[PDB]
């Protein structure tokens, strides 16, 4: 993740990456990937259907489309 | 330090200590936390189970902060300095307000006076308006209302404004800071910082940013620190030349600088800052600070008053400069010369 | 069969206490010989003296063992921990998890909550 | 806690209906509610008010059967005795029953729990 | 699409609609209207289409989102039922407690759902009453 | 839609009605008696060829288990690999079971296959936290990783094993998580730390503690004792009257 | 290896064929080698795929097919009178394989057995349907909805207020799915 | 010195603010006891914490007695960290990693042997036994030559 | 235990019972071409034990973040130039403690765990756990359940082989067959999502039968798919079987002999590729397999090419079995008719007292499994998948151990790969058909 250049985004797909899922009470499992990396959109399901993941990618692109880059600098 | 904290308004806080799942009982607001210092205070408060409001401007640059705390712990509020409502909405659930908002250089919508005086004015007036217990405002070293450097003057007037409005202000004056992503060690290892007005001979007592975030955490717990003034400086005095010597010994690169006469460089620096959109390190006042020297104003509390003993910058050069060693010298051990 | 890895050591029982005595010295020597090599592999910012101090303390906690079958489990764990470290299978976070950089009195413990 | 959508426990009922129910005004407060649209929050209707707008199912039999009316969709079939001069309620769905032998007594009470008609 | 289909559909719908469809669906589809959501979304069917393409939606909002489809129609677009919500009796059970308005996915807005404790605290502390000495 | 000329709608075909359904009751254990005698003789035969090591054998339905002492691991598995009537040339599996009530906590259970005779067999031995077990990696290349799993999960040494190290747990991990006394969620957990810029380890706190519903187990025994199915050829004789 | 008993008939392979025993003509063997013949067949097979209809659907305007049994997000349901169907038996809390359900109940003001707390950690759930399988009164159901991705994980901690609102919105499908799937349950 | 809290016991990666001070830990010099807790990998908190060894009594609400058959080993609740309420949902948090665990043993001796070998502190309670008394249905109807002390109702 | 404290008799070891080979008939120093100078110690001057511990071969971390890693494998390769001298696969990166979590679940609550081991073969993983509990329950599941489980057992086998064979072809560089075959599997997950409510983790096959009965249109749609699936097998057959680049990437690659394949714990195609006729559904018939006809593909050279030809034949044999199941599907219940084991119909639970008590107890306490242990094995799409379940007599298993075929296969990686090039390692990962949900568990 650190080796991924800016701009960069993280999609958390699935209960395990969201909050550890079915293995939440295990001795070897991180209870959600957002203890490790920041997360931009969370997709529910185990597994999320192919379309549910597409819906989360459509959320992230809708977030890009409302992201203010050059008008942000113009406010500072 | 205990399991019971009692605040200035008198509310008790029954705490469960360890971990990000526990109860730190403190609701903080940290203005200017997306900078360099701001993460260390936020991580310290959040990983001990405290609710932290993080007023932000640009959405994508705040994201590293959420990892610090558990679910519902780090709350992001989108604000502007000239949006008083968003300021008031951000401090009114809080028992401590950290003001870390500053900028070295003027911008097309903020002068140094506008971001320091007026920004502190709104933040402190909301602290007064909602009766927040603690207010730790971070000024700079050499802050003086009688100063002539815009940075040291404007951050010196905001100091007096804060006390005049909220007398229990803990005023904190750090020295130039070093750390990961610091604008001290990483600039001396960079290649853009080639221009210079003095011969890098100005002196200061550099302080670890990690030990300053720890110091701000301890001021929240040591209630007696309220209404005080703290200068947080390092164990030794160095010049920019002595620091740059350490950097070269560590990265194994032998950086070089182009010196300019101040009546020549300062006008240019005011042009680069006015014609480029990014932080260029160069501006009329940053050249003026470049010719100034740090003075530790007495009658001001120190790290020792927090019971802390800062470490020297030399011990930290290997850790933070290793990404900048060339491949040939990278596998070598720390210089420890 | 598949090849054992670079520092793989066959699991064998200590013949006598003299055997165990010589193996423990061999393991302690091999660890402190490798401390300079651990430092640059894992980019340790501490000096090697601290690393060797920690190796000494790990060995000292098993100082007072008078059972051959407990020592040989212990000689097993160090062999695997040495092999794991030298082949760079573990990473910096694991090696730094090993360096820690309880209340000292009843009254100190009481006043803060238990510890 | 400025709007009524952040105070009233439900759109159809303002006060709490359980001993342990945290009031909405006490749970919409805090930093997590400082840039929030209150009417966009889930604010479902209180079932305690709705069930009590049902009218009484009158019957002459001693014992009534309620299965939720859904067949397999409803609830387990049970039986309610209607002998006390009081509206008998199904323990699963709350539907009210009364026996016609108490029609005169129930239509005399100053108030009741369910519409008698 | 293929030339026989695209020209045949283009002839039916008109050039103006053809370019609108190249802007949202990116396809050229023709079919008969089956109904309209409470949100304005338009639904068409054409059994003379490739499998899983015989039903589609014309989204009402420009910033179209899949969560703008009303619940009953969400089953029809998913081939989970064949009878459209126009002819489906369960859309007639009067529920005064049902959302009158359109309640979409509210994430990334200030209407995003905020969770909370629905229960009172479990232990109540003494309110001190210092009796006079 | 261009339908094919010889593919009718298959739903459109009428199914003949099916009414009363008869279903005989069967004990699934009854099919295993025709080889009960044979599984007891084979287990007895091994008991006689190798009486230095084989302590007992049991026969349940079609599974024959052989109980041995740990010092006989090599000779017993040598016998089961190379004997003509015992061509057990795979190790299907090697696992352990922890019985903390037993001094020797750990039951080492190996499962063997004989594709020549279409036969399976189970061998069980025992160890504890300090007693090791002879490795079988010299007879079975495929046993290398199984024994590593037992060592990782339970903490059982396998003397003679080349490259015995962790195979399942995290690199610096301490503890044997399939032990009964090892708690379900462990002792530590990790997070990325902003101040240190790395993954760090911390004592385990849980936002919601694990809810063990084991106390809801039945107050009444639900299975009973079962039945005895030993064949007459492996029971002692009964003294006939008078 | 092979089964015990008589070895399989003709299990032993025939003796190897020599270079001059292979009954392929030189013109064919050399032609196939130099003309790249088998790989031209593969090139051609791609060509006829090129002239076949694609399989692609235009999500979200077109949706793939889901059944009445489909397991999506959770919803709490009501009787035709607006009374909650949930009675706090706690069966679903017990059967959960991931301990994602936390329930607190009491006697309501009118003496009714009703929940005071009803939470589903949607980041702990495994979407198995065991909770709707066990319900005595058809209260907890999994909707046909899969598109509910959120910006934060706090948005995935559903309380009773969020779950009843889900049932209040999705009831027409929840009823049509139960209608279509009930006889098989 | 007579079961003293040793404040110089070293801490490891698993020590938290809820770890008790230990009186003693195993070092492998002890007689006849395998020092399993020294080599197990469990933290030192497992040797500062007392376990309870007992046979669970029959529940008052049932007559079945199958959960009374065996010996159970649990970990005692400590004063802090066993449960606290999460600020967000009201779920019950915990810092005690032994709260959901228990071991089962066939005899009391097995439980002692395991706790001795693991380095646990341990307390045993003995089961209260039923006092036998013959029960006769005919007592319901015994003759009374004098005043009936109560009127039986079946 | 106590005696081990001081020195006593040393526990005998395999080195002790070593025997010297007879010199009259011994021929050769290496009867195996796996150790024929294609490993470590074939170069340099001195061995890596003394004076060689200071140097390394070129060591590269092949994975986890790697396409050919297909997921979460950390395969540490030592390269002599572009040749592999030693392969050390590091696993446990998807180890999540499934076998410990099963001990705090009822038998029903543990079944979804088996969906997530070989997570392209869900219903087959469910079956091996359902057949072990049914054996310990001493119950006989009805004939309709046995035919549903064999039919969905072979639908699962086709689903696995589509992912396995075409992922393997993708690694070697062939992209197009992957895309075609993923429409077919996308077709077959409708059959999953129509009988269960999930495309992937069905939780369908359970001890006692299956959860629900198939819907009334499913058998006709399965037969409609079946009438065209032969053409799908032939067009992927049309790009790889005769392709000369396919043949020279797999023929002579990853060669394992018959006698070593058994000694390596290989099962399935990994074993049948070496010439051994062995199928668990032929040797220990389970469910409805002994009621159907199918052939068993067996290779003769034990290489990646024969294993590819055996798997492409199993497509045709699975489709052959599926047709017979559609034809022989009986009527009757799909759940064992005992409500003390399987949940009663919702109608009965809402209508009758003994049905409600049994529904309540089966979802809170669970059913009790008579005490004992068992090893149960099935022919999973990746090999002999087995489970060792120990029963307390209570409602929670005392021990659940999963015997995963790919765990036994990845262990023999260095045996068959040392001496091949880096591309040949990619070829051997895909022929060996690994899913690390089962490898790590
Ligand atoms: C394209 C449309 C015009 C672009 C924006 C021009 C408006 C403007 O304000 O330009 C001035 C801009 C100010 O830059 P500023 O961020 O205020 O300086 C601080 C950085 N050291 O300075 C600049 O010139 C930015 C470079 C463009
Ligand atoms: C025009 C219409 C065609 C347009 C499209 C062209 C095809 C485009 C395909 C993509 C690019 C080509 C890919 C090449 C793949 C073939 C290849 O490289 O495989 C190497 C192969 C190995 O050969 P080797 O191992 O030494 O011998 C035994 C092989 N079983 O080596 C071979 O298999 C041999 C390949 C032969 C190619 C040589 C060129 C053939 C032209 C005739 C040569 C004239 C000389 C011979 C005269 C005829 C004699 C009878
Ligand atoms: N670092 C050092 O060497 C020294 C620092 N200090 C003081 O310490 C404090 C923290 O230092 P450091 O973290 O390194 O500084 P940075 O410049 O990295 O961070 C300053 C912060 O102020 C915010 N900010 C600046 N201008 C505005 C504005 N007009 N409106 C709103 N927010 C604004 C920034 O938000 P955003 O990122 O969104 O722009 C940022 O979070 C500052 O006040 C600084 O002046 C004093 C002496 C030495
Ligand atoms: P002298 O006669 O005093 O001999 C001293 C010794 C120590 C030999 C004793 O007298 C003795 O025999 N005591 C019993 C043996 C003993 O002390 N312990 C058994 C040896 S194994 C052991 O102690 C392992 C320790 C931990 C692993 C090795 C240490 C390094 C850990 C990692 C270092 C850093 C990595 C990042
Ligand atoms: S099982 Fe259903 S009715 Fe019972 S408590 Fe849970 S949701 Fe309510
Ligand atoms: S479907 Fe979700 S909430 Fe229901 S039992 Fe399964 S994991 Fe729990
Ligand atoms: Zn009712």
């Amino acid at each position: 993740y650190d080796q991924m250049p800016d701009p960069r985004w993280v999609i958390s797909m699935g209960s395990c990456a969201n909050g550890g899922g079915y293995y939440h009470y295990s001795y070897s499992v991180v209870r959600g990937c957002d203890r490790i990396v920041p997360v931009d959109v969370y997709v529910p399901g185990c597994p999320p259907t192919s379309e549910a993941l597409m819906y989360g990618i459509f959320q992230l692109q809708r977030k890009m489309r409302n992201t203010k880059i050059t008008r942000m600098w113009y406010r500072k | 330090i205990s399991d019971i904290h009692i605040t200035r308004t008198g509310k008790p806080l029954i705490r469960i200590q360890g971990g990000r799942s526990s109860l730190g009982e403190h609701t903080a607001t940290v203005f200017g936390a997306t900078g360099q210092l701001g993460r260390y205070i936020v991580n310290r408060l959040a990983r001990q189970g405290c609710t932290v409001i993080v007023p932000y401007r640009e959405e994508m640059a705040k994201r590293h902060l959420k990892v610090s705390g558990d679910l519902g712990r780090v709350i992001f509020m989108e604000f502007d300095l000239r949006n008083t409502q968003s300021i008031e909405e951000s401090v009114r659930h809080s028992d401590v307000v950290y003001n870390l908002i500053g900028r070295d250089y003027p911008t097309k919508n903020f002068s140094l006076a506008d971001v320091h005086i007026e920004g502190t004015e709104r933040i402190v007036e909301a602290v007064a308006k909602y009766d927040v217990d603690r207010f730790i405002q971070v000024s700079t070293y050499n802050a003086n209302p009688d100063s002539t450097c815009e940075f040291f003057r404007t951050k010196g007037i905001a100091e007096k404004v804060a006390r005049h409005v909220f007398p229990e202000t803990t005023i904190v004056r750090p020295a130039p800071m070093f750390g990961f992503e610091d604008r001290l060690l990483l600039k001396l290892a960079s290649v853009t910082n080639l221009f210079t007005s003095n011969h890098m001979r100005e002196k200061f007592w550099p302080v670890h940013v990690n030990e300053v975030g720890e110091a701000l955490e301890r001021m929240l717990y040591d209630d007696s620190t309220a209404g005080q003034t703290f200068e947080l400086y390092g164990p030794r005095q160095y010049s920019m030349a002595q620091i740059a010597e350490l950097v070269d010994r560590e990265i194994y690169k032998k950086r070089r600088h182009i010196n300019l006469p101040k009546p020549i460089l300062q006008p240019l620096a005011e042009l680069i800052n006015r014609v480029l959109w990014w932080d260029t390190g160069l501006s009329r006042d940053q050249v003026e600070r470049e010719f100034h020297d740090q003075v530790i104003d007495p009658t001001a509390k120190t790290f020792k008053d927090l019971g802390m003993e800062p470490t020297d910058i030399s011990k930290w050069t290997y850790h933070y400069l290793l990404p900048y060693r060339p491949s040939t010298y990278y596998d070598l051990p720390p210089s420890t010369e | 069969a598949v090849q054992p890895t670079k520092f793989a050591v066959t699991v064998r029982q200590s013949r006598n206490w003299a055997d165990a005595k010589q193996r423990v010295i061999a393991a302690y020597r091999a660890w402190i010989r490798a401390a300079p090599e651990i430092q640059t592999m894992y980019s340790i910012p501490f000096p090697v003296s601290h690393i060797r101090t920690r190796i000494r303390q790990e060995f000292e906690r098993h100082r007072y063992v008078n059972k051959l079958n407990v020592v040989d489990v212990l000689l097993q764990q160090s062999n695997a921990d040495f092999q794991e470290t030298m082949n760079f299978w573990r990473q910096q976070s694991h090696v730094m998890a090993f360096f820690k950089e309880l209340p000292s009195n009843f009254i100190t413990g009481f006043l803060e909550g238990r510890n | 806690g400025r709007p009524a959508s952040a105070v009233m426990q439900a759109p159809n009922r303002a006060e709490v209906w359980s001993r342990s129910q945290r009031p909405r005004s006490e749970a919409m407060a805090g930093p997590r509610f400082e840039q929030t649209d209150f009417d966009a929050q889930p604010r479902p209707w209180a079932a305690i008010e709705l069930i009590h707008k049902q009218p009484v199912r009158w019957t002459h039999d001693r014992i009534v059967a309620c299965d939720g009316g859904g067949g397999p969709h409803g609830h387990p079939k049970i039986y309610i005795n209607t002998d006390k001069p009081e509206i008998a309620t199904c323990n699963y769905c709350g539907l009210p029953f009364a026996n016609e032998h108490h029609r005169k007594y129930l239509e005399s009470l100053p108030q009741t729990s369910y519409p008698l008609n | 699409s293929y030339p026989t289909r695209t020209l045949a559909n283009l002839r039916k719908i008109g050039l103006k609609e053809y370019f609108r469809q190249l802007l949202y669906i990116g396809d050229t589809k023709y079919g008969e209207l089956v109904g309209v959501d409470k949100f304005g979304n338009k639904f068409y069917e054409n059994k003379e289409e490739l499998p899983l393409r015989t039903r589609w939606v014309d989204y009402a909002k420009h910033d179209y989102d899949a969560a703008h489809i009303e619940p009953m129609w969400h089953a029809w677009i998913s081939y989970q039922v064949d009878t459209p919500p126009t002819r489906e009796p369960l859309t007639q059970i009067e529920r005064p407690w049902a959302p009158k308005e359109h309640v979409p996915n509210r994430s990334f807005t200030r209407g995003a759902y905020k969770p909370y404790n629905t229960t009172q605290p479990k232990i109540q502390s003494w309110e001190p009453k210092a009796a006079p000495r | 839609v261009a339908l094919p000329k010889d593919a009718p709608n298959p739903r459109a075909i009428p199914r003949e009605p099916v009414g009363e359904i008869k279903q005989a009751l069967v004990n699934p254990a009854d099919k295993y008696q025709s080889k009960a005698d044979n599984l007891h003789k084979y287990g007895a035969w091994l008991m006689s060829c190798l009486p230095k090591y084989i302590q007992q054998f049991s026969v349940w339905k079609d599974e024959l288990t052989i109980y041995i002492c740990p010092t006989g691991v090599i000779p017993v598995f040598s016998f089961l690999k190379y004997n003509t009537n015992a061509e057990f040339t795979q190790v299907s599996d090697i696992t352990a079971v922890d019985f903390p009530t037993r001094e020797m906590r750990f039951e080492i259970v190996y499962n063997l296959l004989s594709v020549r005779h279409n036969a399976r067999i189970r061998v069980k031995t025992y160890a504890d936290e300090v007693t090791p077990v002879p490795s079988i990696t010299s007879l079975y290349m495929g046993a290398n990783w199984y024994e590593r799993e037992v060592y990782d999960m339970f903490g059982v040494l396998f003397v003679g094993h080349p490259d015995l190290r962790r195979i399942m747990t995290d690199y610096g991990f301490e503890g044997h998580p399939l032990r009964k006394d090892f708690p379900l969620t462990g002792y530590t957990e990790i997070r990325y730390d902003e101040e240190k810029k790395r993954i760090v380890v911390e004592p385990l706190e849980l936002t919601q503690a694990f809810r063990n519903f084991e106390g809801g187990s039945s107050a009444w025994d639900q299975v009973g004792p079962g039945i005895d199915r030993t064949p007459d050829t492996f029971k002692l004789p009964t003294p006939k009257p008078e | 290896a092979t089964p015990a008993g008589p070895p399989p008939k003709n299990f032993r392979l025939p003796p190897p064929k020599n270079w001059d025993e292979e009954s392929e003509s030189t013109i064919d063997k050399v032609g196939k080698y130099f003309l790249m013949t088998e790989m031209l067949r593969g090139m051609y097979v791609l060509l006829e795929q090129f002239f076949r209809p694609p399989y692609t659907i235009y999500y979200p305007f077109e949706k793939g097919p889901i059944s009445p049994r489909f397991r999506g997000e959770h919803a709490l349901r009501r009787y035709p009178s607006g009374e909650e169907r949930c009675i706090a038996c706690k069966l679903c809390e017990a059967v959960c394989p991931a301990q994602a359900i936390t329930i607190e109940a009491e006697e309501r003001a009118d003496g009714s057995r009703r929940t005071t707390r009803y939470d589903i950690d949607m980041t702990k759930c495994i979407y198995c349907g065991f909770c709707q399988e066990s319900c005595p009164v058809d209260a907890i159901v999994e909707s046909p909805n899969a598109e509910y991705a959120t910006e934060t994980r706090e948005e995935l901690l559903y309380n009773k207020e969020k779950l009843l609102a889900n049932g209040d919105k999705w009831e027409p499908e929840l009823a049509a799915a139960i209608r279509a799937d009930a006889p098989y349950r | 010195p007579r079961n003293a809290p040793d404040y110089n016991v070293p801490i490891d990666i698993a020590t938290s603010t809820f770890t008790p001070v230990p009186k003693n830990v195993q070092d492998g010099s002890e007689e006849n006891v395998v020092p399993a807790g020294l080599i197990s990998g469990a933290p030192m908190e497992l040797q500062a914490r007392t376990v309870r060894i007992y046979k669970p009594a029959k529940p008052a609400t049932q007559s079945g007695e199958k959960n009374t058959q065996l010996w159970r080993m649990d970990w005692d609740v400590l004063g802090k960290g066993h449960r606290w309420e999460n600020p967000l949902m009201g779920w019950q948090s915990s810092a005690d990693f032994m709260q959901g665990t228990h071991l089962t043993f066939k005899t009391k001796e097995d439980a002692i042997a395991f706790a001795e070998k693991q380095g646990y502190e341990y307390f045993v309670q003995e089961p209260n036994e039923r006092h036998f008394r013959p029960k006769a249905y005919a007592n319901n109807f015994l003759y009374s030559p004098g005043k009936l002390k109560h009127i039986r109702t079946k | 235990p106590q005696d081990g404290f001081q020195g006593t008799r040393l526990i005998p070891t395999g080195a002790d019972f070593q025997s010297p080979p007879d010199p009259f008939i011994d021929e050769g120093a290496r009867d195996n071409a796996a150790n024929y100078g294609v490993q470590k110690s074939r170069s340099g001057v001195d061995e890596d034990s003394v004076e060689g511990r200071k140097v390394r071969h070129y060591t590269v971390n092949f994975g986890p973040q790697h396409p050919a890693a297909h997921g979460v494998l950390r395969l540490i390769l030592e390269l002599n130039g572009e040749e592999i001298v030693r392969a050390d696969p590091h696993v446990g990166l998807l180890h999540r403690g499934t076998e410990k979590l099963c001990e705090y679940k009822t038998y029903m609550q543990a079944l979804p765990y088996f969906d997530r081991l070989d997570y392209v073969s869900m219903m087959t993983n469910e079956q091996v756990f359902s057949l072990a509990v049914e054996k310990l329950l001493n119950i006989e599941i009805p004939p309709r359940a046995k035919f549903i489980r064999t039919m969905f057992g072979e639908i699962t086998r086709i689903l696995n082989h589509l992912m396995s064979v075409l992922s393997h072809a993708m690694d070697v560089g062939a992209l197009t067959p992957f895309l075609w075959g993923f429409e077919e599997r996308e077709k077959l997950m409708e059959f999953y999502e129509r009988v269960s409510g999930a495309r992937l983790h069905a939780a369908y096959v359970r001890p006692g039968g299956v959860h629900q009965d198939i819907p009334v249109g499913l058998l006709d749609d399965i037969y409609q798919w079946a009438t065209q699936f032969g053409d799908r097998i032939d067009e992927t057959e049309e790009m790889l079987t005769d392709n000369r680049i396919w043949i020279n990437r797999l023929k002579g690659v990853g060669v394992v002999s018959a006698a070593d394949a058994l000694n390596l714990s290989f099962t399935g195609v990994m074993l049948r590729g070496s010439g051994v006729p062995w199928d668990v559904r032929k040797s220990s018939p389970y469910d409805a397999y002994d009621q159907v006809e199918f052939d068993v593909p067996v290779g003769i050279n034990g290489d990646c090419y024969d294993r590819y030809l055996c798997r492409m034949e199993e497509f045709r044999q699975s489709l052959r079995i599926i047709h017979q199941c559609l034809n022989k599907m009986p009527a009757g219940p799909v759940r064992y008719e005992d409500y003390k084991i399987t949940p009663p119909p919702r109608a009965a639970m809402k209508e009758n007292m003994e049905a409600l008590i049994h529904h309540f107890l089966l979802f809170t306490k669970g059913y009790a499994v008579p005490p004992g242990d068992t090893y149960t094995a099935i022919e999973a799409p990746k090999g002999e998948m087995g489970v060792y379940v120990v029963s307390d007599g209570s409602e929670r298993p005392y021990r659940v151990h999963i015997r995963a075929p790919g765990f036994a296969h990845l262990s023999g990686f260095d045996h068959i790969t040392r001496g091949h090039l880096l591309a040949d390692a990619v070829a051997v990962i895909g022929t060996m058909d690994l899913v690390f949900g089962e490898v790590d568990r």
